[PDB]
Order: C-alpha cells, then structure tokens, then sequence
C-alpha cells in the first residue's frame, strides 16, 4: 500500500490526516485482545472496544465505566 | 468488581514441581475483588 | 499489547500451603510473558485432598475424576511390583 501527498508551491496549507487503518484478510485467525485503558465492550464479539463516556473512567478487561469523582472531570 | 490497587493483593508463591520452579502469583487479600492482576513471574 | 490466552495456554496451580492450611488455586501460563487476564484465583482446598485409588485430582473442578479407560492411578501410595533390580530407595 502507498499513501503519497505532494503539495502545489501556490505559495500558501492544511495537511492530510489519515486514522484507523484496517486491513482485512491478514494472517487468517487471531486472538482476542484485552480492551484498552479507557475503553469498554459490553457483550462478546465485539470487533472493537468502545470509548467512555466523558467525565467517566475505566481500565483494562473492564466490560463498563466506572463513575469518575465529583472533584474531578476526564474527557 | 473494581480494579485492585497495591494494597488488597500479596504476592504468594506456588508449588514447587520436579524441576524445581515456582511461580509468583498475586492473591487478592479476600476472595473475589478485582481483576487484572500483576502476570506471574519465574 | 500481550494475549488474552485462552483455556489452551493457562493451566491451574496450587500456592504454597500456609500455616492455616488454605491453597489458592491461581491460573499460571504454561511459559512466561504469553499472556494476561488470567482467570483469578479462587480458594483451593486444603492442603488434604487425596483422591481415592483410581482417580486423579482436576484442577478445572476441585474434585476427583474416575480417570479414563485403560489406565490406573495407584491413588495417594505406591508399589514395587518389579524386581529385576533393587528398586529406588
Ligand atoms: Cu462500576
Ligand atoms: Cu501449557
């Protein structure tokens, strides 16, 4: 695979931002993972942990949220 | 059940076998508390 | 960034006996570093389970299995049926 940008000398710009690069149909059968910090997956088979909500926190393995401290804000 | 911090777990060693090795596992001061526990070590 | 292995790479271990006499029955991986999330520990029994003859000790259940077909288990002793030489001590 080949990602290329060549930017025009018009002598103003933005660059291109690229995220989530998913391949499919790499290496047959994989393994299940652990979420990641600060995302949860509720039932099993999830392809993908989703993110808490703001203003909650959670760790690795946890399937929800726990609620986060008055003093205190997490985005 | 929340996550454990350093305080509820003791590290305990496991049974020794014929080669002679052990295991150092992490064991939850009480029975059933948290998860994600520290992976065992030679 | 490690596995979350399934029931193929952790295996079931006693902790040492302490001086009560209770065991935990923590999941150990069968090499170092393999994987995470393993099952947690839960209490063992203690540190007097002997299986009759015939049955060997299940670590996914805490009880004793009749073994299968064709082969025995002597249970909690031994025996010096051979002697062609001087057996072992
Ligand atoms: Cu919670
Ligand atoms: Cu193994």
């Amino acid at each position: 695979l080949y990602w290329r940008t060549t930017a025009f000398s018009v002598w103003s710009s933005k660059p291109v931002l690229v995220r989530n690069i998913a391949i499919t149909g790499v290496a047959y059968t994989s393994e299940c993972f652990p979420c990641k910090p600060g995302t949860y997956a509720a039932k099993q088979g999830s392809p993908f942990c989703k993110l808490c909500p703001a203003n909650y926190y959670s760790n690795k393995g946890e399937t929800s949220c726990h609620p986060c401290d008055a003093d205190k804000y997490s985005e | 059940l929340h996550a454990c911090k350093e305080s509820e777990y003791h590290f305990e060693y496991t049974a020794c076998d014929s080669t002679g090795s052990r295991w150092r596992v992490a064991v939850p001061h009480s029975p059933g508390l948290c998860t994600s526990l520290p992976d065992p070590v030679k | 960034e490690l596995h979350a292995c399934k029931e193929s790479e952790y295996h079931f271990e006693y902790t040492a006996c302490d001086s009560t006499g209770s065991r935990w029955r923590v999941a150990v991986p069968h090499s170092p570093g393999l994987c995470t999330s393993l099952p947690d520990p839960v209490k063992g029994t203690e540190c007097s389970f002997s299986c009759n003859a015939g049955e060997f000790l299940d670590m996914k259940d805490q009880s004793c299995k009749p073994c299968a077909e064709g082969r025995y288990s002597l249970g909690t002793g031994i025996r010096f049926d051979e002697w062609d030489e001087l057996p072992h001590g």
